[PDB]
């Protein structure tokens, strides 16, 4: 047996190398960046009937203008998302000001790789965070939509899906999305490809979706909404 | 001190701890709960009969607040703790907001605790999962179950420890609002569920009942033994 | 093997990894010191892995304080550490006793700071030795060579690296005890383009110190005029 | 340091064309006493920069071997970066102003100068983190006779000749010696230009006593 | 340095605790211990060790240790372990009393203790205590009890128990010989000399072999008791 | 309390007197307060006797550390250096002073001063409440190159006068010469201090 | 009883108009009954749309701006853009409060453009508590300009005037005559004046000399 | 910085493994032996001693605690060392605490805390000792072995080290309750005489007694005298 | 097998088996190429593009006003590192009053990187870093590695297939001192479009560059800002 922080014969560390494969288990999620705004729209994977659908909430407020889907190891992304919320309150506090999605993800990203096994001055974190976040939100630089993953690299995307099929449904994304394009049309469009990935049959019930507008708050759009999204299948 | 890191990935992306302590929940003695229109009853299974025994100091449906039960399964001492965690932390929150505490707030405490024992040095994950049921203060039926990996949520009715596949299998089938319309519908569902898997129609498991705005009611086992006859 | 960690003796009873680790200083290259009648001085055998490196990269000549010098050789990041070590040694005792430290007491320090190392399964031994020099009224000329397993033996001529046999059968040829550093700078010149295998790791780069009585105790590295002046002499005498 | 134990008197710092010159007699008191009357209060910090210091000693003595230190540290890499006075100066700063909060403040009055790049930098730091440039300063009761002298005579003349500058420092400690109780007839005078640090001591200051003859 | 971690507090393949069990297999080994709760007091009789050689006996009992005012505990297996136990049962109960001026129930103190023993079990690497406890005290809420714990930090209150060896025949003629709220404190001691005698391999019992304190109350105040030789050759002969 | 040290050629003389007084009524009226640091290193005490006495004592054990680890006789300058971080770290709970002076090879003799953690060398360093007294006859009669008799005598002499106006001083005054032979222990008794004038 | 403050003097001013802000501080360095320098203006060039004014204690003064630029560097790392003028005053505010306890004895004033291009002026006090002004004085001489820029500023206790907005030239002028209105009086006032414009296109300087007596 | 876990892991069979080893070790140890009498206690142990080089009055196994507590042991030195120091500090912190000499069975019970205190740390191995602390107060003897699991046992009489079961059988039929202190030397040191192997002097057998006079090591003049009439 | 599980465990060669393999980590980073002129210390990067949709992550990182890095590896070390870079900038400029000189910059992280490459249960920093930065000796560009050791050349190419970005370098290093702004960082992109594939090309997108020189604060030019620079590129 070996250590967290090993390296392999290739020079990535072992554990961000499992870990970033635990992510390849998750439910898919998908969101794309539009220069109207950026939605957010992800798989719950209902497991029973007696689930209450409410309750899988992969799509979650960091504050009034950023959304945070993520994927993975749900309970391991509590810590990023709280993390978060601190941070920008703490910033709003400070500096008097709404808070970057840069420097956001860029926070939260300085978490990942922030784990060992001798240093632990504390109890610290014992493994590299399962989850694969994407953070959504407008600023005063507009619509970004930032990927971020377990080995902590926060990088800005167009639009990118995460998660179980994330593969197929990313050539989708490649393959439909185009700079020009309209916010709902975002909405039909990630919904089209969740569609396509999902084993279950599609609802307004094992999804949720969230957008967030230059003038608009975070907002998740309810069952009738969703519905109504969905007429159009 | 001990930091070691017990809980590391193994070559497919999954927790062998996690699975592991899920193992454990798997041996436990089967739980199950309900969520009524004004009652949420939660059972546990026989657990050690053992004409010796004492019935009071073995049971798996501990209070944690007025308002807020919870049953479980697996290694019980560990349950202990996570109980009493929640029982501090329950007070702690009614000295600095005045307000009890919303089923919300206590289960995604024990989540919270449950998934920083899966993630830090030298400790393993718990071996419970929790069925926490409880009313908010606007009164509504609460019922939330977290696991040893600390993914936690709203239920209608789950059910949790061994044989919980064909448990759940039931609630599945039999959770209609016909069956929750009243109080005796709601246990003799619960009853009529653990049946299934109870060790003869019992006592052979006993169990709880809360209902709105009154603590939690308990049940000695000739109510219980009622229903017994009433569904056998 | 039994080799998995210094807290551990073979049944023969050899701390695998301090043996190890020498045998990471004599792959390094080899560096040499001379230890005469008023004075030390230093040579490396410090070769440029390539052309894009600038002249002076990677030096090997360290100042732990400014009548100490310090040559090293093996891992050299290693050999940095051990100058903020002595470093520190140097400023603690200036700060406590108010003059020059002693070489002799330095070396006591450094030497029981890397065996410090060679003791735990948590830490590794330095991969790494080193030489320093030392001149004063009081003392004179002083040069002890630090190993991995934390020895430290005053020499009067020493050399560390992977070619540190020849580089001693290069030293035995000198009566160093009897000349002054102005021509011990030459010799050593001519040690380093000897010992140094040239079809095998071409492109070295020759870098000197002394620290003596010209340099009134002050230890500075080599005037250029003086280094090119050796450097052509010790190349004329390869012939 | 609370209280002083050993103090000095008043410096003088006056700038010139190419260099800084400052002067600092060699009495060390102790109350009203001149207990120690040849101790100096001049640092040599490197070819660029010389340093002074009033009121307690010991602790200048503290800011030696620290100081000091920190040069030989930095000369140790022969890396061709030295602390310039404006470096040292601030160190001091921060240091003083630190110790300040804390409460337990290094009792001196220090007085930096120094002359890199052909700029003659002239610095003041006191107890409390007070610091600035100025073409001449003067610590202690220094800033009450000497200083009205050198603001006077810079006011006639901003940019003085090395000799000239001198005679200032002289001149000012003659008024000094007459004047201040804590004075004491052995200065030194530090003289900092392109060549480095030189000083010169202990000198000494005529006095003329005419008027004694006066009073009748 | 990982090559020698033994991984105390892991799970198995199978979710069982392997230092846990492998400590159950220890107290498996000890000596039986059992003690009986009745109505008019409580009873402990455990198989002594220390049997027979050139031993002093200076203490008053072996496996019997007491704890405050109104309790008493008995130990199995681990004889070391089952001190620190014990001297962490007497800070607690002590600890409680200062706190809040009245004795401390039994079911408080095995809580406070079992968490102790629950808390080793789960992280710090630490070996698990190999020490089963059986306890007896009485308290002015619930009245004379029993409290079995083990080394995972599980326990239960019982009317009549065994832990060590042959425990499961002890509990066995617990199942066919107790008479539950109607066995008295004789009749208590009588079938813990039954189990004793039934299980102990070796072979005749004596008076040497076993020891037995009794609990009851008296006069507002309760009185903790170990047998004499006598009424303990008394209570075998009685039961021959 | 008034310790006096010179220094001469071959070495030093440190007088010092010989009483340790309570306010107005003495509690020692006889008190070495020369205690060695090493074997040719005296530190004549003042002050706060005990705080005097505990810096004495661990700058010896740190000036025998550094004393065996180099394997060779401490320099003075290294024992004051000692002592001045000593009396400098802790000032504001020290009322110490320290005279230290001794021999050593590269060197000779030195007597250095280190009166609120300073480190200063100096011919005569006197010190002591009684050294407020003297000032005046050690600027009068101090000519440099003293012969040892000379510095023995005239810091008896010195210390003598002190004694006679100082209240905080009197009792035998102690005198030590170190140099290269070895320390030389001398007591002046109350009947052979040299009498001045007495009015 | 050592004493850890000293007031060193020097009045410090800004102005906010339509487009720009005026700062300006006396160099005179008082201390007791002396001076110092005759040069040590109180303004700080903190980046390329703020100046902040320090008066008071002076080291306080130094430690207080070396921290704020400090800080707008850690913000321009992370955050990759310059503070506002709202980010440094709210910064401001936490830093100067974060010593509750220990005051940083520093009337600061800090003058700029915010991201509207417009004026804004965020006077402050030793221990915090900000606010946004359109004008304001600190310091030694606060009390004697204040009423003044209140008259010919804030047009208070006028009738039948036009609230005229404030230009840049008058704003000039209004400083350096109430400048020389406290450095007749102000004992702590003079020496010199150190007038630093705002704009979109930089940040202009001007200084003016004063009574030296 | 050093390992934290303990190092004594129960074997799969239960039985920890360290501690049967160690107690291989003691079994291994020189013989020591102690017999209580009515009014004190004895202690005589084995001197295994090499080349006549050795000043053997250098040191002793037989150490007091205080003035009336001994210690012999049986295995390691040094270990046993360890253990000494451990006790004449207990023995310290207690009579300074309650101002009384320390009872021997109170200091059985922190010496052996102290001993299994590293049957269960990080990174130590258990000791390799087993003591006998000899005691008197109250007018009363005390005879206790602690062994390296920690566990202390009161004892009439007892023998440990090398062939101590041999040593246990022949104090089995030559212990009597009313045994004089000096008959009890005399019964020690015939045990010991039975499987020494090497003619025992007055230099290679330690003798210690504890009475109501206290404890201390009789000296090679004496123990010659009971090494004669043997 | 048994000798590359830990850093602190010496080979029977006498090599640490965890820090080459850190060195592997910014051997597989997307190429990074600096190098120097008389007055200019210019960086080129790279940027990797994970998706065609997603964008370049961003290579290089001001550190102060006179000094860049351009990481190559681990990007949430270099983060980290980036952090204690600029900590110690501010320090610097607190304290001593005046910028960093650069050396004793990578000196420090020097001796930070070093620690755990000795120490047990830590891993060596897989971050490779270039650091450009002009002070009062001229323009630097200091190369760093997993095994704590620092390089000071006079251009240095790191990242995946740097090795062609070097063998063009000595191809014509000797021309770099007398270089203007311009035709250096022409020299910088060929070289960096040296490692890539053949049929792909440099663009405004994938491609940084941050210069920094004496009458220039360090600056960083984005995707339209390699405009001015990036063309012709022969």
């Amino acid at each position: 047996d070996r250590g967290v922080n090993t390296f392999s014969p290739e020079g990535r560390l072992f554990q961000v190398e499992y870990a970033i494969e635990a992510i390849k288990l998750g439910s898919t999620a998908i969101g794309i960046q539009t220069s109207e705004g950026v939605c957010l729209a992800v798989e719950k994977r209902i497991t029973s009937p007696l689930m209450e659908p409410s309750s899988i909430e992969k799509i979650v407020e960091i504050d009034a203008h950023i959304g945070c889907a993520m994927s993975g190891l749900i309970a391991d992304a509590k810590t990023l998302i709280d993390k978060a919320r601190v941070e920008t309150q703490n910033h709003w506090f400070t500096y008097n000001e709404t808070m970057t999605v840069e420097s956001v993800t860029q926070a939260v990203s300085n978490l990942a790789l922030q784990f060992g096994e001798e240093d632990a001055d504390p109890g610290a974190m014992s493994r590299p965070f399962g989850v694969a976040l994407l953070f959504g939100g407008v600023d005063e630089k507009g619509p970004q939509l930032f990927h971020m993953d377990p080995s902590g690299t926060f990088v800005q995307c167009d639009a990118r899906a995460i998660g179980s099929a994330s593969e197929g449904a990313q050539s989708s994304l490649q393959e439909v999305y185009h700079k020009s394009m309209t916010l709902k049309e975002a909405i039909k469009s990630s919904l089209i490809i969740l569609k396509q990935v999902m084993e279950e049959k599609l609802n307004a019930t094992n999804i949720e979706l969230a957008t967030v507008q230059p003038g608009q708050n975070f907002h998740m759009f309810t069952k009738e909404e969703l519905e109504e999204v969905i007429k159009d299948i | 001190s001990y930091d070691r890191a017990i809980t590391v990935f193994s070559p497919d992306g999954h927790l062998f701890q996690v699975e592991y302590a899920q193992e454990a929940v798997k041996k436990g003695s089967t739980a199950v709960g309900v969520r009524g229109r004004d009652i949420v009853v939660l059972g546990v299974e026989k657990k050690s009969v053992a004409k010796l025994q004492d019935e009071r100091t073995v049971r798996k449906i501990c209070a944690l607040d007025d308002n807020v039960c919870m049953a479980f399964a697996g290694l019980t001492a560990d349950a202990r703790i996570v109980i009493n965690r929640a029982r501090v932390e329950c007070q702690s929150h009614r000295l600095t907001v005045e307000d009890p505490v919303t089923v919300e707030y206590i289960t995604r405490y024990i989540a919270s605790l449950k998934q920083r024992y899966t993630q830090s040095n030298g400790r393993r994950p718990f071996g419970i999962s929790a069925l926490i049921v409880g009313f908010d203060f606007d009164g509504t039926p609460r019922l939330y179950q977290t696991d040893p990996s600390g993914t936690y949520h709203a239920w209608k009715a789950n059910a949790i420890g061994r044989g919980a596949k064909s448990v759940r299998e039931f609630l599945e089938k039999n959770y209609t609002d016909e069956a929750i319309e009243t109080d005796d519908l709601t246990i003799k569902l619960v009853i009529k569920a653990l049946l299934e898997v109870v060790q003869s129609g019992g006592k052979n498991i006993e169990l709880a009942v809360m209902r709105r705005d009154q603590s939690l009611k308990i049940l000695n086992p000739e109510e219980i033994e009622k229903y017994v006859a009433e569904i056998e | 093997g039994y080799d998995l960690s210094a807290s551990t003796f073979s049944p023969d009873g050899r701390v695998f990894q301090v043996e190890y680790a020498m045998k990471a200083v004599e792959n390094s290259s080899t560096a040499i010191g001379i230890r005469c009648k008023d004075g030390v001085v230093f040579g490396v055998e410090k070769l440029v892995l390539s052309k894009l490196y600038e002249e002076g990269s990677n030096k090997r000549l360290f100042n732990v304080d400014r009548h100490v010098g310090m040559a090293v050789a093996g891992l050299l990041a290693d050999a940095r550490s051990l100058a903020d070590i002595a470093r520190e040694e140097a400023s603690n005792f200036r700060s406590n006793f108010g003059y020059n430290i002693p070489l002799k007491h330095l070396a006591d320090r450094v030497a029981m700071y890397v065996h410090a190392y060679t003791l735990y399964s948590a830490v590794r031994p330095f991969g790494c030795s080193f030489m320093l020099g030392s001149y004063s009224v009081n003392d004179g000329a002083q040069l002890y060579m630090i190993d991995p397993s934390g020895v430290s033996y005053g020499y009067w001529g020493c050399a560390i690296g992977k070619a540190r046999q020849a580089a001693k059968t290069e030293i035995e040829k000198l009566q160093m005890k009897e000349m002054t550093c102005r021509d011990i700078v030459k010799e050593v010149a001519k040690i380093i383009y000897i010992v140094h295998d040239e079809v095998k790791d071409k492109a070295f780069e020759l870098e000197l110190s002394w620290v003596g009585e010209l340099t009134n105790g002050r230890h500075e590295i080599v005037p250029k005029d003086i280094r090119e002046e050796a450097e052509k002499y010790a190349k004329e005498s390869l012939k | 340091t609370q209280n002083p134990m050993v103090t000095g008197t008043s410096v003088l710092g006056v700038k010139f064309e190419g260099g800084v010159v400052i002067a600092a007699d060699m009495l060390g008191s102790y109350g009203s006493l001149a207990r120690f009357r040849n101790i100096s209060r001049i640092m040599r910090v490197n070819n660029s920069t010389m340093l002074g210091a009033s009121g307690d000693y010991a602790d200048f003595q503290y800011l030696k071997q620290v100081l000091g230190q920190m040069v030989i540290d930095e000369e140790l890499l022969g890396d061709g970066h030295s602390y310039s006075p404006r470096a040292i100066h601030s160190w001091l700063t921060r240091a003083m102003y630190s110790r300040r909060s804390k409460m337990n403040p290094l009792w001196n009055t220090m007085v930096i100068g120094g002359y890199a790049d052909g700029e003659s930098f002239l610095g003041y730091v006191d107890m409390l983190g007070v610091a600035y440039e100025a073409p001449s300063l003067a610590t202690g009761y220094g800033a009450y006779l000497a200083q009205p002298l050198l603001r006077e005579v810079l006011e006639k003349q901003p940019v003085l000749s090395q000799t000239e500058a001198r005679d200032l420092v002289e001149r000012c400690m003659r008024v000094l010696y007459y004047r201040d109780a804590r004075s004491y007839n052995r200065f030194q005078i530090a003289t900092v230009t392109e060549k480095g640090v030189e000083i010169e001591g202990p000198l000494s200051t005529e006095t003329n006593w005419d008027i004694a003859h006066m009073i009748s | 340095s990982r090559r020698y971690d033994s991984r105390t507090t892991i799970f198995s393949p199978e979710g069982r605790l392997y230092q846990v069990e492998y400590a159950m297999e220890a107290i498996g080994h000890a000596g039986t211990c059992l003690g009986i709760l009745a109505n008019d007091g409580v009873l402990l009789a455990a198989e002594r060790r220390n049997i027979h050689k050139l031993l002093d006996e200076v203490f008053f009992s072996e496996k019997i240790y007491k704890l405050n005012e109104d309790m008493a505990c008995s130990v199995a297996g681990i004889t070391s372990d089952a001190n620190v136990l014990t001297n962490e049962l007497r800070l607690i109960a002590q600890r409680y009393l200062l706190q809040y001026q009245e004795p401390i129930p039994c079911e408080q103190l095995v809580t406070a203790l079992c968490d102790i023993k629950q808390a080793y079990t789960q992280f710090g690497g630490k070996r698990p205590f190999g020490v089963s406890l059986l306890y007896i005290g009485w308290d002015k809420h619930y009245g004379f009890q029993l409290y079995q714990s083990d080394p995972s930090g599980n326990y239960g209150g019982w009317k009549a128990t065994c832990i060590g060896n042959n425990s499961a025949a002890a509990v066995s003629m617990l199942k066919q010989d107790y008479k539950e709220g109607e066995m008295t404190l004789k009749s208590a001691l009588a079938l813990a000399i039954k189990v004793l005698n039934k299980t102990m391999d070796v072979s005749k019992l004596s008076a040497e072999k076993v020891e037995i304190a009794t609990l009851t109350r008296e006069n507002g105040k309760t009185v903790i008791r170990v047998l004499k030789q006598k009424e303990v050759e008394q209570l075998i002969k009685k039961h021959e | 309390t008034t310790i006096m040290a010179v220094e001469f050629d071959g070495g030093v003389v440190m007088g010092s007197d010989s009483r340790v007084s309570a306010g107005e009524a003495v509690v020692n009226r006889v008190f070495d307060k020369l205690s060695p640091l090493h074997e040719r290193i005296y530190c004549a005490l003042s002050g706060s006797a005990a705080d005097a006495q505990a810096v004495a004592d661990m700058a010896a054990y740190q000036l025998e550390l550094h004393g065996i680890e180099l394997e060779e006789p401490p320099l003075v300058l290294a024992a004051a250096n000692v002592v001045r971080n000593i009396s400098y770290k802790y000032r504001e709970d020290l009322s110490a002073h320290l005279m230290v002076a001794g021999w050593d090879q590269r060197e000779g003799g030195q007597v250095y001063g280190t009166l609120g953690g300073m480190l200063t060398r100096q011919p005569f360093a006197i010190g002591g409440s009684g050294s407020t007294f003297i000032y005046g006859y050690v600027d009068a009669a101090y000519k440099p190159g003293m012969s040892p008799e000379e510095c023995r005598r005239f810091t008896t002499d010195a210390i003598a006068l002190a004694m006679s106006r100082d209240g905080s001083s009197g009792g035998v005054i102690y005198l030590v010469t170190i140099t290269a032979a070895g320390v030389d222990h001398r007591v002046i008794l109350g009947n052979e201090l040299p009498k001045f004038y007495d009015e | 009883r050592f004493s850890p403050y000293v007031f060193n003097g020097g009045t410090i001013l800004a102005i906010a108009g339509e487009d720009f802000a005026i700062v300006a501080s006396d160099t005179r360095l008082s201390e007791g009954f002396s001076i110092h320098t005759r040069d040590s203006p109180k303004c700080y060039k903190l980046t390329d749309k703020t100046v902040i004014g320090c008066s008071g204690f002076h080291g306080d003064c130094l430690t207080l701006t070396k921290i704020i630029e400090a800080r707008l560097k850690m913000y321009k790392h992370s955050n990759n853009k310059a503070m506002t003028t709202g980010a440094i005053a709210a910064m401001l505010s936490t830093i100067l409060y974060s010593r509750r306890f220990f005051p940083y004895y520093v009337y600061n004033i800090i003058g700029g453009l915010d991201e509207e291009g417009k004026g804004a002026v965020y006077s402050f006090d030793p221990v915090g508590s900000y606010q946004r002004d359109s004008f304001k004085a600190g310091g030694s001489a606060s009390a004697m300009l204040q009423p003044l820029l209140d008259n010919q500023v804030g047009f208070k206790n006028m009738q039948n005037v036009e609230h005229v907005p404030l230009s840049l030239d008058r704003a000039m002028r209004l400083v350096k005559d109430v400048f020389i209105s406290a450095a007749e009086r102000d004992v702590y006032t003079g020496d010199a004046l150190r007038i630093c414009i705002v704009t979109k296109e930089g940040i202009r300087e001007e200084t003016v000399s004063l009574r030296k007596d | 910085r050093g390992y934290s876990f303990s190092l004594t892991t129960f074997s799969p069979s239960g039985k920890l493994v360290q501690i049967e080893y160690a107690l291989a070790a003691v079994a291994g140890g020189a013989p020591s032996v102690g017999i209580k009498a009515a009014n004190g206690v004895v202690l005589a142990t084995e001197k295994k001693q090499k080349s006549i080089l050795y000043d053997e009055r250098s040191v002793h196994k037989v150490e007091p605690i205080t003035k009336h507590i001994g210690l012999v042991y049986s295995g390691m030195g040094p270990d046993y060392r360890v253990l000494v120091h451990r006790a004449r500090k207990l023995a310290q912190q207690y009579y300074l605490v309650y101002q009384e000499p320390i009872p021997t069975a109170q200091l059985v019970q922190r010496v052996a805390s102290v001993m299994q205190e590293y049957t269960q740390s990080g990174g130590v191995r258990p000791f390799g000792v087993s003591l006998l602390i000899c005691g008197w107060n109250e007018g009363r003897p005390y005879l206790f072995q602690s062994d390296p699991s920690g566990a202390y046992f009161a004892w009439k009489a007892t023998a440990m080290g090398k062939n101590y079961v041999n040593g246990k059988t022949f104090l089995e039929k030559r212990y009597n309750e009313d045994l004089e202190l000096e008959d009890a030397i005399h019964t020690a040191i015939l045990t010991l005489k039975e499987s020494f192997e090497g003619q025992m002097t007055e230099d290679n057998i330690e003798v210690g007694i504890c009475n109501e006079a206290g404890f201390r090591r009789l000296t090679p003049t004496e123990v010659k005298d009971y090494l004669a009439a043997i | 097998n048994q000798y590359d599980n830990d850093v602190t465990v010496w080979s029977p060669q006498g090599r640490i088996h965890q820090i080459e393999y850190a060195m592997e980590a910014v051997k597989q980073g997307s190429a990074t190429v600096g190098l120097k002129s008389k007055t200019h210390a210019v960086l080129v990067a790279l940027k990797r593009a994970q998706s065609e949709l997603a964008a370049h992550q961003k290579k290089i990182l001001h550190v102060d006003n006179h000094i860049g890095i351009s990481i190559a590896g681990l990007t949430a070390d270099a983060r980290l590192l980036c952090n204690f870079m600029r900590q110690e900038c501010l320090d610097s400029r607190f304290v001593f009053d005046r910028p960093l000189p650069v050396s004793r910059l990578v000196s420090l992280i020097g001796s930070k990187t070093q620690i755990p490459t000795q120490r047990y249960g830590r891993r060596p920093y897989g971050v490779g870093l270039l650091i450009a930065g002009y002070d009062d000796m001229g323009p630097h560009i200091f190369q760093t590695c997993p095994s704590a050791n620092y390089f000071d050349c006079r251009a240095m190419s790191i990242g995946a297939r740097s090795q062609s970005a070097r063998t063009y370098l000595e191809r014509h290093m000797s021309e770099f001192m007398e270089c203007n702004l311009n035709e250096l960082v022409k020299h910088g992109l060929r070289a960096l479009r040296e490692t890539l594939p053949a049929e792909q090309d440099l663009t405004t997108k994938n491609v940084s560059i941050g210069i920094v020189g004496k009458d220039l604060e360090f600056t960083i030019y984005d995707d339209d800002d390699v405009s001015p620079f990036l063309e012709g590129l022969e």
